[PDB]
RNA sequence: AAAGAGAGUUUGAUCCUGGCUCAGGACGAACGCUGGCGGCGUGCCUAAUACAUGCAAGUCGAACGAACGGAAGUUAGUGGCGGACGGGUGAGUAACACGUGGGCAACCUGCCUGUAAGUUGGGGAUAACUCCGGGAAACCGGGGCUAAUACCGAAUGAUAGAGUGUGGCGCAUGCCACGCUCUUGAAAGAUGGUUUCGGCUAUCGCUUACAGAUGGGCCCGCGGUGCAUUAGCUAGUUGGUAGGGUAAUGGCCUACCAAGGCAACGAUGCAUAGCCGACCUGAGAGGGUGAUCGGCCACACUGGGACUGAGACACGGCCCAGACUCCUACGGGAGGCAGCAGUAGGGAAUCUUCCGCAAUGGACGAAAGUCUGACGGAGCAACGCCGCGUGUAUGAAGAAGGUUUUCGGAUCGUAAAGUACUGUUGUUAGAGAAGAACAAGGAUAAGAGUAACUGCUUGUCCCUUGACGGUAUCUAACCAGAAAGCCACGGCUAACUACGUGCCAGCAGCCGCGGUAAUACGUAGGUGGCAAGCGUUGUCCGGAUUUAUUGGGCGUAAAGCGCGCGCAGGCGGUCUUUUAAGUCUGAUGUGAAAGCCCCCGGCUUAACCGGGGAGGGUCAUUGGAAACUG
């Protein structure tokens, strides 16, 4: 089941994730589909930067955000559109 | 085994070997029976072909063989039935 | 744009050829002397040797029969899902294993998303439980009783099979769409709202079918190693006919038939080796390597086999055989650290038997929640990279004391000592972050679906969670106080004087120094390179144009076969027309991420970390040009 979540990356005490679409199976910082966008929780305005098309086009094809992830989406505001274009 | 998950697992996998063996031997003997009557061209010929096709797509149900795998030995079957 | 340093050594002296040695850079390094700190990383290269002791894979009572509680509320076994992921290692492997590019009209796919049909009716059991029996123990039998989303029939339902009708087609085998006849193939309930109880209904499920996504299977072109003092190799081998088997094509397997197939464009054999992105060096072309990080592969004490499953011939699953260790009442039993730590051994050589699920990601669950040596952190080691501390300013023709002196002086040295100043670091005491998003729970609002709810989807508010850790980081004061070593000084190569020794002790990369005035041995004074280091050893590239495509040669320095006839191969006079294999050019797809390079931004700077871009192919499809080779 191909699901969109985080990948840790930078150093120590210093983390930075970036947004991506890989299978649950692989490794957190191993194979993956392709990548969205990322998120610096450090920043006190935690800041964002996301795709907002590919996204909705992988979530109609079985895709599905984990805890973290469904918040920035829904924070940025597309789930609202996943909405729309589900009952449209 | 020693991880206490793996003793259940080999000895349900008993239970099912022993179900599988039972309903997998019981097809091959339509198919037995079918073929050596093909040969002798007798009445029974017909009528020992639907038996054969209801074991075989049955056996697709329980799951224990490949919906390829059935649909193949029924066309091949058929072929024999002359 | 970029763009290349030489020196010593054959001779009495010279010019060439030619080897040897040196100056540079890099390690997962080791050893020797020395040793303050912080940030970021790294740490069994040898025995894929043998392994004490702990922990690394469970979960669900909202699928079914118990103990505390006056019968309210929480905790074993059957059953489902997961254990095929995550983690380790590099033995084997010279081949579709890998890299790159294609094909599958020759294939499969649990969980995930969408859509369409339904989820109707029965039956027989068996764990647990209760007795009996056997054995040291592992554990095995017999009798009786019970349930389920456990198991097995039944009604209805196939684009599953057979026989056809039509069309539209493609790449030969063949494909797509619709229609007709006949035969087979399915299922489960649980938790709630309403009504009445009939019944309806929300959520999670269950069966069949089709799509998407994901993950795999098979086939093919090209590419990357030594030996010819290794010349033949092969017999299911090569092709065909019929059948079997597989998810799928195929000698994958079998019977028959024929004798073929591969090889000097290097078969076969021996030796060595996981492959790549990448790393080191280099002006470049190249040469060497494949540790850490990422992708693929193979392996799990050594061989063989299969079961269960969507997926295995399965690291912490099963069966047999072998070697080894252990327990036995002698009948028999139990094991596998190349998981995280740790032990012995080997070695010149490599770390803690630590803290947490707070963040990310996994498995189960409807959810709290449980599990997670993955992962977050901490500990040890100057192993590497980066940063700066061991005090600043003024101060004598010049303190004493070393060391030398043709004895007047010179040097250590503005360094002492003196005066004035600072606290990075230190010691003490006070303040004290980010990493936190959550989930769940409570109110609402709007939607789809409703006879109506409950409930589902989205939006806003309330509440809640830190191993690191009182860590990082500030301000308050006192102290120049606790904090400098290592190698060389004849030339190459920056830096020279005394004393001791007397071909002895000794030094050495090369030339070569030492035989009673040694800038070369040993010690001092002084100096020069670096600095928390500095030297030596081992390995690789460079210099080496010393395998020369870029970029060498064969009269006398090494180097033209003693000469001919000639198969294969390499090369080929002049012009015209055509073609488009080589050649040049445009578009599309792709060459992952990380790394080098370019442009910006964050850590007080840097190292380090983010964002964007570039480069990288004798690559695939397609369109052009016709001078040159064909
Ligand atoms: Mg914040
Ligand atoms: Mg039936
Ligand atoms: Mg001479
Ligand atoms: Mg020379
Ligand atoms: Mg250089
Ligand atoms: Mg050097
Ligand atoms: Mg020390
Ligand atoms: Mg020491
Ligand atoms: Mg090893
Ligand atoms: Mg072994
Ligand atoms: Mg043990
Ligand atoms: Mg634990
Ligand atoms: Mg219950
Ligand atoms: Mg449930
Ligand atoms: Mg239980
Ligand atoms: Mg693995
Ligand atoms: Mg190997
Ligand atoms: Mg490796
Ligand atoms: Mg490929
Ligand atoms: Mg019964
Ligand atoms: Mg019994
Ligand atoms: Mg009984
Ligand atoms: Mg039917
Ligand atoms: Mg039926
Ligand atoms: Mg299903
Ligand atoms: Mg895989
Ligand atoms: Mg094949
Ligand atoms: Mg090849
Ligand atoms: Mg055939
Ligand atoms: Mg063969
Ligand atoms: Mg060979
Ligand atoms: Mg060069
Ligand atoms: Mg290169
Ligand atoms: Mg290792
Ligand atoms: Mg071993
Ligand atoms: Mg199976
Ligand atoms: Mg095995
Ligand atoms: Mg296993
Ligand atoms: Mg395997
Ligand atoms: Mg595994
Ligand atoms: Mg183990
Ligand atoms: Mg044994
Ligand atoms: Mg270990
Ligand atoms: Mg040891
Ligand atoms: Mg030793
Ligand atoms: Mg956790
Ligand atoms: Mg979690
Ligand atoms: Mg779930
Ligand atoms: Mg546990
Ligand atoms: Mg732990
Ligand atoms: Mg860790
Ligand atoms: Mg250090
Ligand atoms: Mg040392
Ligand atoms: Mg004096
Ligand atoms: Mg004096
Ligand atoms: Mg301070
Ligand atoms: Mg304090
Ligand atoms: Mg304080
Ligand atoms: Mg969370
Ligand atoms: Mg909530
Ligand atoms: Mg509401
Ligand atoms: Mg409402
Ligand atoms: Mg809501
Ligand atoms: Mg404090
Ligand atoms: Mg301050
Ligand atoms: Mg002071
Ligand atoms: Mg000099
Ligand atoms: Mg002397
Ligand atoms: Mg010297
Ligand atoms: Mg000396
Ligand atoms: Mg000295
Ligand atoms: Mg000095
Ligand atoms: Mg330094
Ligand atoms: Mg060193
Ligand atoms: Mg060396
Ligand atoms: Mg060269
Ligand atoms: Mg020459
Ligand atoms: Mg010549
Ligand atoms: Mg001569
Ligand atoms: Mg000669
Ligand atoms: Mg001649
Ligand atoms: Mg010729
Ligand atoms: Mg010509
Ligand atoms: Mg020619
Ligand atoms: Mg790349
Ligand atoms: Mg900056
Ligand atoms: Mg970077
Ligand atoms: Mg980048
Ligand atoms: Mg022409
Ligand atoms: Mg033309």
């Amino acid at each position: 089941a191909v699901k969109i979540r985080l990948k840790r990356m930078g150093s120590k005490k210093k983390p930075f994730y970036r947004i991506v679409v890989a299978d649950s199976r692989f490794p957190r910082d191993g194979r993956s589909i392709e990548t969205i966008g990322t998120y610096n929780p450090l920043l006190d305005p935690v800041e964002v930067k996301i795709d907002e098309e590919a996204t909705l086009k992988w979530m109609h094809n079985g895709a599905k955000p984990s805890d973290t992830v469904r918040n920035l989406l829904s924070r940025e505001g597309i789930m609202e559109k996943f909405h729309n274009q589900k009952l449209g | 085994p020693n991880i206490k998950s793996a003793i259940k697992r080999v000895k349900t996998a008993e239970t099912r070997n022993s179900r599988n063996a039972s309903q997998r031997s019981a097809m091959r003997t339509a198919i037995k029976k079918f073929d050596e009557a093909a040969a002798n061209n007798a009445d029974n010929a017909k009528d020992l072909y639907v038996e054969a096709s209801k074991k075989l797509d049955s056996a697709v149900s329980k799951g224990l063989i490949h919906k390829n795998n059935a649909a193949r030995n029924k066309s091949r079957l058929a072929a024999k039935l002359a």
